[PDB]
């Protein structure tokens, strides 16, 4: 029950925030081109 | 060259206006690099970000 809950929680959070990080990596360079090395 | 939407004429004979002028899309990056440099020197990055 303990390792069960912990590992389920960790996997769910990992998947969710993996998706969110993918989306943010998609939409970063547009809204923050000052970091984009394309213009440097 | 043939175009289905544009026509070539003399500027003084046409007396064209801004909307009579034809529009196209130009590639930015070569200009945007130089612009980033110039704005980093001059100290106005808001303008670079807005324009980009």
């Amino acid at each position: 029950s303990v390792k069960f809950m912990d590992q389920k929680r960790s996997g769910e959070e990992t998947v969710y925030f993996k998706k969110e990080d993918e989306a943010l990596l998609r939409n970063l360079l547009a809204n923050h081109p000052e970091y984009d090395p394309k213009y440097s | 060259p043939w175009t289905t939407d544009t026509t070539f004429d003399d500027i003084i004979l046409s007396q064209p206006s801004k909307e009579d002028f034809a529009k196209f899309t130009k590639e930015a990056p070569l200009f945007l690099r130089f612009l980033k440099l110039v704005t980093d020197v001059e100290g106005r990055q808001e303008a670079f970000i807005q324009f980009a």
